[PDB]
């Protein structure tokens, strides 16, 4: 309600009223108060309102002071009765100017003003005119909050949220501050560290007496920016709110502690002692500060500085562990609560804070944690229609409707969304259900939260050209993306010596090109979680193969601007036809003992053993055996209608059993796969349809059939 | 008329937007069907408005794109 | 990369591509702005055809603009 000034003057009318033993207080005490000091820096008795505006202060001086030896003197005990209505009104009156003059506290002026503005000399020995106009210009001339926010003061009136863990760089704040000359602790590491929180917690232990004497009673204040540049026109403006300030903070008032976020907002520009440098100026006269800025932005600025340097304490924040950032969502809980009138469990909190780090590789544990809890808390809210936060499903859904993640969407028709890709996959991808299996296994350990987090499952798969190898990875694209293309399959045969960029590698700063591994590094950054396939990778240079090493074990991924990725949250499938030469041997359609071993042992000669010893597993594909071409056959002709755009006419596909053998006998062979299945059907079905189209004769409906080889039919409706 | 009524219902002017929800736009949208009957084909012509060319999906737009990128296939052309 | 800052004070949201079948839709929804505008009429099938077209024929610009495009060239020639 008060500044600190204006309960001083009150104070001491109210206490003067006691040392000149007198009873209930008049406006002459609040006079009293205002000519209680010789000091002339004392407003209210020589560089006053009165002295510097129409009347000699010697004049108010002996109004009052007659009026002091006037009033008898009583007994101690009534010696300062009461306020009465006389103060009361004052005091109101003051706070009436408080909001004709926008002032968030009462000013000592606005006792000035309040009592003047009642008061009358009472005696006909002096007299004076309350000069109203007067005093407000002079007061108005006289005397940081234009320039900064008081956080003592905001935390005086809560708006502040607590911290934990912080503490000890908030008492490694308080013993820089308390030092005699490198006065200025400065935060200084990762964004959403807590640097801010530190700060408040400054304040809180400000508020909260845990701060000795020469520190407990600063006033702490948020600093520039606005004040600094908004309020800027021209050359030197700065320099001169810069010194308002310095000086205010010099002087009387115990101590004002400045606070500056973001640092780099200083430093001039190129220096050229842009204003800035007035701080480090002045700032040996203790000039108490606290500052803050990235590590990497100090670094950009202490690089080229060193004079701040010697005026601040550089001061590393730690991260948070996970338990710790629990620790603070705990605190922050009841925040959390009350800003959407939600309850959340206190294992949403801990799950909040586990899996953030799983998640968020871009975000410091509290940012990851308290983006979880105040999103959940956020997305409950508009539940608040139907609810509260819950540490499974809640935490589970925005976690995965931000980022996807699907594992843990954790579907309650599991049946489909897992359990049976067996059959879901065998049905896109005829062929030995262990290569699927193999999928689904890594993708069942993602879901059900066990699958290494050091490893992005992967496979590589051996085979014939034409076994499907690709095939399978867009299939499991398709099932658990919903989107077969969404994949990134990898041209790492097509890989020498200058594999950087263009690749995984990414490429080195200060040399051309700022952005790097767009087709891997980057899209991999931008995929929250992907599949990642490898062609040919027995054909790709050794460097990079080894360069995969990095993510085949651990899934950490780092990029030439040393940009960190890490998707371990992947699944990546390298593909070979390396062990070709033994498969071809016909030993079983799926290969047999012995002969594996030799498919493998292609493998095991021509990869460094380090490659190998990375993959999940690798796996052999059974070759595509003409009695099993026979479903794809089918069903690549479902699929060739389905892509044909707008289904307005189509077949009927009436292959009869002469065009199904035709396909499997002429479009497939044990060495060359099912490839030449899709040229035939494509070099005879559809090329002699597109002779019917090309006519423009169809009217409704196509057939598909043979003469007795492939051969379609004309409608009874064309020519 | 929709964009009137959707401003009385946001503005809680719900009645005033019944005034134009029923009646008066479906009558706006019997207008463009009685419209499109004048327009459609007469025993005389292939469309009564001949200069409404109708944006047709090949003729005009395989066309287009064709236009623009050249695409020769989407010229539909009986120069087959 | 540069700034490290407002790259954590917002929620990425990442916005893929629409279905050439949501673009129709998005292309159905703004038939009569097109028709409207050019004083055209349009056929369904030129939505569905503009949106295919982009699909096939325009990789470098996202449907529902190219769609668009195909569209509203489309309507342009038609005007003129
Ligand atoms: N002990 C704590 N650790 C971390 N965050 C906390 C803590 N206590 C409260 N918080 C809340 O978490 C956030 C910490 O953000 P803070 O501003 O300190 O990050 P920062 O280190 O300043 O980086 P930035 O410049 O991106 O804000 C604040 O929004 C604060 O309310
Ligand atoms: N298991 C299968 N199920 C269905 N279709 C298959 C299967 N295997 C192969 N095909 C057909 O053959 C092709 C799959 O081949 P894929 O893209 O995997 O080439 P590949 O096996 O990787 O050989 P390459 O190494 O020369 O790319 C597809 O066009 C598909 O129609």
């Amino acid at each position: 309600q008060f500044t600190e000034r204006a309960l001083t003057i009150l104070t001491l009318a109210q206490k003067l009223a006691s040392d000149h033993q007198h009873p209930q207080l008049q406006p002459i005490h609040i006079l009293a108060a205002f000519i209680e000091t010789p000091e002339d820096g004392s407003v209210p008795y020589l560089q006053n309102l009165i002295e510097k505006g129409r009347y000699d202060y010697d004049l108010f001086k002996k109004v009052v002071n007659r009026n002091l030896v006037r009033i008898p003197q009583q007994q101690p005990a009534p010696a300062e009765i009461t306020p009465s209505y006389a103060l009361g009104k004052v005091l109101q009156d003051a706070a009436k100017i408080q909001k004709q003059q926008k002032d968030s506290f009462i000013a000592q002026d606005h006792i000035l003003f309040a009592l003047f503005n009642d008061s009358s000399i009472q005696q006909i020995f002096k007299e004076a005119q309350v000069d109203i106009e007067a005093i407000k210009q002079q007061a108005l001339e006289l005397r940081l909050s234009k320039y900064a926010i008081d956080m003592t003061e905001q935390a005086r009136q809560g708006k502040l949220d607590p911290v934990i863990g912080r503490e000890e760089e908030i008492r490694s704040t308080i013993r820089v501050l308390a030092r005699r000359i490198k006065s200025n602790p400065c935060l200084i590491g990762e964004p959403g560290i807590g640097k801010t929180a530190i700060i408040e917690g400054v304040a809180q232990r400000i508020i909260d007496d845990d701060v000795p004497t020469i520190l407990q009673g600063a006033k702490l204040f948020s600093l520039d920016l606005a004040a600094l540049t908004a309020g800027a026109k021209y050359k030197g403006d700065f320099e001169e709110r810069f010194k308002g300030v310095l000086k205010e903070i010099e002087e009387s008032k115990t101590l004002i502690v400045l606070f500056i976020d973001e640092i780099h907002m200083l430093m001039g520009n190129g220096k050229d002692d842009a204003a800035n440098i007035l701080k480090p100026a002045l700032s040996r006269g203790q000039l108490k500060v606290i500052g803050a800025t990235t590590n990497n932005e100090y670094r950009s600025i202490v690089e080229k500085d060193g004079a701040f340097e010697r005026r601040f304490q550089k001061i590393e924040v730690a991260e948070p562990s996970v338990r710790q950032t629990v620790a603070i969502l705990r605190g922050l809980q009841p925040k959390y609560e009350i800003h959407h009138g939600v309850r959340i469990l206190d294992s949403a909190l801990v799950t909040a804070a586990q899996l953030a780090k799983r998640y968020l590789p871009y975000r410091r544990l509290p940012d990851s944690a308290l983006d979880l809890v105040d999103i959940s808390c956020a997305g409950v809210a508009v539940a608040r229609d139907s609810q509260n936060v819950v540490d499974s499903d809640t935490i589970s859904e925005t976690a995965a409707r931000l980022t996807g993640i699907p594992v843990k969407k954790l579907s309650e028709s599991e049946n489909e969304k897992l359990i049976h890709m067996e059959r879901d996959l065998s049905s896109e991808v005829v062929g030995q259900m262990d290569a699927i299996k193999a999928v689904s296994n890594a993708v069942r350990l993602s879901r059900s939260g066990l699958a290494n987090p050091r490893q992005p499952a992967s496979f590589l798969f051996l085979g014939l050209s034409g076994s499907g190898k690709t095939e399978l990875a867009k299939k499991v694209a398709g099932f658990l993306f919903n989107d077969e293309d969404m994949m990134i399959r990898v041209d790492c045969s097509e890989l020498s010596e200058k594999y950087a960029v263009s690749k995984l590698l990414g490429t080195t700063a200060g040399y051309v090109g700022y952005d790097e591994g767009g087709f891997l590094t980057n899209q991999l950054q931008y995929k929250p979680y992907s599949v990642l396939l490898f062609d040919e990778v027995e054909k790709a240079h050794p460097d990079v193969l080894t360069v995969m090493l990095q993510m085949l074990d651990d899934g950490r991924i780092t990029s030439g601007q040393g940009k960190t990725i890490d998707c371990s949250n992947c699944i990546v499938i390298m593909t070979s036809n390396l062990g070709a030469e033994f498969i071809n041997s016909q030993q079983g359609s799926k290969i047999q003992e012995s002969t594996k071993n030799l498919v493998m042992g292609a493998v095991r000669q021509h990869f460094r053993p380090e490659f190998l010893n990375r993959i999940s597993s690798i796996v052999i594909f059974n070759k595509l055996s003409r009695k099993a071409i026979h479903k794809i056959v089918d069903i690549r002709l479902k699929e060739i209608e389905e892509r044909f755009e707008q289904n307005d006419k189509h077949y009927k596909l009436n292959l009869t059993q002469e065009a199904k053998d035709f396909l499997a006998k002429y479009g497939y062979s044990d060495d060359m796969g099912a490839r030449p299945l899709n040229r035939l059907i494509q070099n005879e079905i559809l090329n002699k349809l597109a002779l019917r189209i090309l006519k423009n004769e169809i009217k409704d409906k196509e057939t598909v059939n043979v003469v007795l080889e492939e051969c379609l039919e004309v409608l009874p409706n064309h020519e | 008329l929709e964009n009137k009524a959707l401003d009385a219902e946001r503005r809680y002017d719900t009645a005033t937007a019944a005034d134009l929800r029923y009646f008066a736009i479906p009558d706006i949208k019997k207008q463009i069907e009685k419209l499109e009957d004048q327009v459609a084909e007469e025993e005389r012509r292939a469309g009564a408005n001949s200069m409404i060319q109708n944006v047709v999906d090949s003729d005009t737009i395989s066309e287009t794109a064709a236009r623009l990128t050249g695409i020769p296939v989407k010229k539909l052309s009986e120069s087959e």
